[PDB]
C-alpha cells in the first residue's frame, strides 16, 4: 500500500494508534505483521506555490 | 465448646470463601484495582498491558 501522508504522521501507521488519518483515512489491523517504509520527498513532492 | 468440631468446617469454608473475595482488590502491579477504570483511562495498547 503506497501513500503519501504529512512528516508528522509517520508513527500514526501502526496498530492500535489514534488520530485523524489513523481514524479516518487509513486504518491498520491491531495483529498486523510486516514492515513499513517512509521516505521524505521534498525533491518530488514539495512546491514553492 | 462440645461442638468445635463442626464448627471448624464452618468457620473455614467461610474464611476461605472471604479470602477469595477480598483478593479482587489487589494492584498486582497495575494501576488500578478496578480494570473498569483502566479500559476508560488508556488507550487499548496499554489497557491490555
Amino acid at each position: 500500500d503506497s501513500f503519501v501522508i504529512r512528516g508528522d504522521e509517520v508513527r500514526q501507521i501502526a496498530p492500535g494508534q489514534t488520530g485523524k488519518i489513523a481514524d479516518y483515512n487509513y486504518k491498520l489491523p491491531d495483529d498486523f505483521t510486516g514492515c513499513v517504509i517512509a521516505w521524505n520527498s521534498n525533491n518530488l513532492d514539495s512546491k514553492v506555490g | 465448646s462440645a461442638l468445635g468440631k463442626l464448627q471448624d468446617v464452618v468457620n473455614q469454608n467461610a474464611q476461605a470463601l472471604n479470602t477469595l473475595v477480598k483478593q479482587l482488590s489487589s494492584n498486582f502491579g497495575a494501576i488500578s484495582s478496578v480494570l473498569n477504570d483502566i479500559l476508560s483511562r488508556l488507550d487499548p495498547p496499554e489497557a491490555e498491558v
